[PDB]
């Protein structure tokens, strides 16, 4: 029987069987539940929204997303989205297959043995893993000496690995991700007199977010140029059809991925956060892993990254030592791709936790190889 | 804010 | 004239005048700047702030401890920290005292040197020495044979000083220390959900490592203790009043300084630092160093450490020998204890480095009788 | 068939067929373990690399030598170090060629007893010799009267040996050897605030001292000049890329060869053990081993040590006295070569202790050859 | 990290 | 330490 290989990352849950090169689904990890009573009763109108539902209603509804820097914060609504996943994205009765979750470094043990929880015993799934996120992306990327920087809607994290094993003293997570990245655009779009509240407001933003901001080269100069000339000013129709428009926005709203004080945080940049990783290991575990820095996930998307991250961290690491960013097509999917990757493998047959021996071991079963 | 205390 | 006692120790600063059996001023040893624009112009702020008033102002500045592992690793911040020891809470003109700073064993031969400069041409002190801080305290525990296990925030030495003649090939270095626990608190602490990351909150985690954490007298029967019982469960209120309740980790916290392997450094436990410091020794002195083994430092004032050691070295160590750790209440400043004696012990007054020799031999005068 | 020589060196596994001008395998004698769970199981890890790759993945693991002082410490570790020479490195079937062993003077019956039963036992070699190592050395450059001076890692020795017949009773050993040096090596660059600690970092000080110390003619004068200019001063960089300085301590780490002190070892120098050792000859013929001292092992490779050890000696000897110091190229594997040579010769093939002779007689024929 | 090299 | 009596 095949295996489903599930990513509930924080913006989106990526979802499907093992062993394909996409995932079949990619909805948005949100839930939504009306903001106003309903009066035209034949409609028969749902107790709660999921994914695409919840954008295609959206502009009526009170939206949420259940997981927040990996954690997920409401098991109700988390467990809305693990039923749409399985019973109409993917059709599977997800009690015949075995799953592959994947989760994030650094995270509570309760996230780990609650979702367990609910796996067994609401949707009864025959086995089950909840595989490091950062693992993952090293193995979608074929490499096995590396340091992986993944960062989507919640998490940043960096996490070194050579010669396939792990370097756990090392992983640096920074919360500084794509939702706040998110909230730091509204709050300098309110600078022109662009306002934007509501939660749906929240996700026109995001849209923005996605076809408007690069990552400049450098920032002095870039912003001294958006001073002296509009020239760089792109426009954005709403869904109302007036233009939006974004000058110095543009490149502050990722600057902040490198220079996180613009958010209030003490925290170094993600250069940073890389560099400390890389110090933090061996000597000899080194030069390699500074030929060899890995992106992945939605936020390292934004154009330009791969220059900036390389201009910077050559700046902070030795000279006569070779950078590279190795920032792949589809670092957007990584995971799911290293998670079909691992769910290929023969010898990963012998990895998983069986639900005989759940019911025998314990909720302690989830914890043998983790961060 | 998610986390059980410190956010 | 009196002279006065000043240890530098990586985490704070003890300082006061000769005689003394406690050493006037604490200041954490912590330099701190404003995180933030200031706005009250009315308020009469400052550029940056010190020991206790770096703590009252906490949660607006971002705090640099300017010296690590024993290092000075800024100048500016440690001259600042003078200014304010001598000035502000000593009240005393350095300029009219003879001065007696203490250093770490194997520190770098610079900083001797620097430290010097900053007291004869900073501070114009009529005379100065720069004691070996283990060497102090045997002092200070009156016993003149001896192997000191010195732990603080940075360094940790196991310097055996023998008929007061010491062996200085038998010293080891050991740089796991409280700043490295208290790094390691950090971790395990988000296990079960709570998060620090900011410098601010590293003094909180500091502060919910000097009042619950404790060492195991076996770690695997402690450790199935809590696995089987809630009983070692006990509660800290945040600033906020909110308590976090924390377990499991009392026992694991300091269990670092038994086993290094959870925090990936590589060298041994500071037991075993302890007996192969002892092993270094020629064969003779071995049972007089089992029976004069001397605590000192903050991190030796952990409840249960004493009885960890004994057995621990009781382990590694012969049998048919007596093992004596000896570890006073009141070991926390035994070392401004012992400087305090070493300056009162009029013998000494030749061992002053004059002012008058330092502006002949320059930076050279400094490697007198050190290591 | 031709028989296999193994040089048993402390740091280094020197080994070939009988025949060979120099031997095949040059290796490292490491066994590593690594430091950290493995993760990406797909790698197919394996759990204990031996030499040239236990190098090549440094960092990740933890090193051992199962040799110190010539001393077997660790069995199992050295039974996979010959493993590894037979099987791989070589690549043959110990148990079907004789096999040539060396062996450090002065060195416990057990030790010979061990690699005897796991000779005869594990690998069933079918018959065994155990060569004096400075028989070899001396038979190296094709002379058979003189006294050597062997310094490899873990010993250095004196042997005199006349007409091919050693001297027993006159035989000296001093255990200050190439790790010692390094040893030395690491506290002194810790001067200058260069810190290794971990085994791999001690594998660069290993490497930085191959290439830039060398014996000082002339100590006090060389000295007084690097407190005098920058000029005796000079640069090696890390695997991770930074350029380290190295001065003073270029000479002082092999000064100790001389001094032992510096180590704290009352144990006299190796021009006084060299003499100590004539002196124990006969008054005959210490002039036959004045026109040859032959130096051997790789820490007599320092540039200047002939030149030291001459002029030293020098002194040590009377007046009139062709003090005449052997120090070839090829010294470096001398040992080995020698092995080769004799392992070539028909009376030579008398001496090779049968399978069936041990199986038969117990440890009773090696107890004997030993001497 | 508090040394030159090394850490 | 090698030494059984000694290093
Ligand atoms: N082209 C893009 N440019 C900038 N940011 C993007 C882009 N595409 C996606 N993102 C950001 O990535 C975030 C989610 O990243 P991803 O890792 O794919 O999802 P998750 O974090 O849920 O796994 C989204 O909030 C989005 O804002
Ligand atoms: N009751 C306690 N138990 C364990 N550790 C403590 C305790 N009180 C203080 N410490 C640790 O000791 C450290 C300070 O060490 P100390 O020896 O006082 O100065 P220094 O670090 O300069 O040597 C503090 O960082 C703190 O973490
Ligand atoms: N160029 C060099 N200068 C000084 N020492 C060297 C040099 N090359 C090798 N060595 C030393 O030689 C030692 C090992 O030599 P060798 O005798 O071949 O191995 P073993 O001592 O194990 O038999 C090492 O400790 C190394 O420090
Ligand atoms: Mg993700
Ligand atoms: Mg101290
Ligand atoms: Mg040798």
């Amino acid at each position: 029987i095949a295996a489903l290989v599930v990513d509930n990352g924080s913006g989106m849950c990526k979802a499907g069987f093992a062993g394909d090169d996409a995932p079949r689904a990619v909805f948005p990890s949100i839930v939504g539940r009306p903001r106003h009573q309903g009066v035209m009763v034949g409609m028969g109108q749902k107790d709660s929204y999921v994914g695409d539902e919840a954008q295609s209603k959206r502009g009526i509804l009170t939206l949420k997303y259940p997981i927040e820097h990996g954690i997920v914060t409401n098991w109700d609504d988390m467990e809305k989205i693990w039923h749409h996943t399985f019973y109409n994205e993917l059709r599977v009765a997800p009690e015949e297959h075995p799953v592959l979750l994947t989760e994030a470094p650094l995270n509570p043990k309760a996230n780990r043995e609650k979702m367990t929880q609910i796996m067994f015993e609401t949707f009864n799934t025959p086995a089950m893993y909840v595989a490091i996120q950062a693992v993952l992306s090293l193995y979608a990327s074929g490499r096995t000496t590396g340091i992986v920087m993944d960062s989507g809607d919640g998490v940043t994290h960096t996490v070194p690995i050579y010669e396939g094993y792990a370097l756990p003293h090392a992983i640096l997570r920074l919360d500084l991700a794509g939702r706040d990245l998110t909230d730091y655009l509204m709050k300098i779009l309110t600078e022109r007199g662009y306002s934007f509240t509501t939660t749906a407001e929240r996700e026109i933003v995001r849209d923005i977010k996605e076809k408007l901001c690069y990552v400049a080269l450098d920032f002095e100069q870039e912003m001294a140029t958006a001073a002296s000339s509009s020239s760089l000013e792109k426009s954005y129709e709403l869904p109302d059809g007036q233009v939006i428009t974004i000058g110095n926005e543009r490149f502050r709203c990722p600057e902040a991925l490198f220079q996180p004080s613009f958010l209030g945080m003490e925290s170094c940049g993600i250069h940073e956060t890389t560099f400390n990783s890389i110090m933090k290991c061996d000597v000899d575990i080194r030069k390699d892993l500074y030929a060899n820095t890995v992106l992945s996930g939605g936020t390292t998307m934004y154009p330009g990254i791969a220059d900036r991250m390389q201009k910077e961290i050559t700046a902070l690491a030795p000279s006569t030592m070779k950078i590279k960013i190795i920032a792949p097509p589809e670092r957007k999917y990584s995971v799911w791709i290293g998670g079909s990757i691992l769910a290929s493998l023969s010898t990963f047959q012998q990895m998983w936790i069986s639900k005989q021996e759940y019911d025998e071991s314990g909720p302690s079963i989830v914890h043998r190889k983790c961060f | 804010p998610a986390w059980x205390a410190x956010c």
